[PDB]
């Protein structure tokens, strides 16, 4: 159910080589909160990859600590997929966490590396979150 | 890691 303490979800960004603004995935519910993958170009230059939690809510009383593995899938060889880990207390003022320079833009878009196909790149997040505070009192 |  949406109350699950962990989940793995993916989001495929299309027309990747042309990305010029931040893109957000639909929500994946964990601990009954909406988690989303956020991808943004940073300085072409590098791919920004962040995990976002409960950003839409106007609440300023919530908090949720979680650990996660952010990974860019290599479709040719999963062992070649690139991942980084995070641990963060998410709350209204710090509702997303990740890396502005997750991977070099030239590497992810290299047609011979295995991360891009038909100008599509798939991002994956495995999030393990603790019970949130200040939400479902 | 940091905020966007």
């Amino acid at each position: 159910t949406s109350w699950r303490s962990e989940a793995t979800f993916q989001f495929t960004v299309e027309r990747f080589s042309r990305l010029s603004e931040s893109v957000l995935s639909p929500p994946c519910f964990v601990r009954n909160l909406p988690w989303k993958i956020m991808v943004m170009p940073r300085f072409q230059k590098s791919v920004g990859f962040f995990l976002q939690c409960n950003a839409e809510s106007d609440s300023t009383s919530w908090s949720c600590h979680a650990q996660a593995v952010l990974k860019i899938i290599n479709y040719r060889d999963d062992e070649k997929s690139f991942s980084r880990r995070i641990s963060h207390l998410f709350f209204h003022k710090e509702n997303d966490w990740g890396f502005s320079n997750f991977m070099a833009w030239s590497e992810v878009t290299d047609p011979e590396k295995g991360f891009i196909d038909d100008d599509k790149v798939t991002f994956e997040v495995f999030v393990q979150a603790d019970a949130p505070h200040g939400v479902a009192w | 890691a940091h905020s966007s």
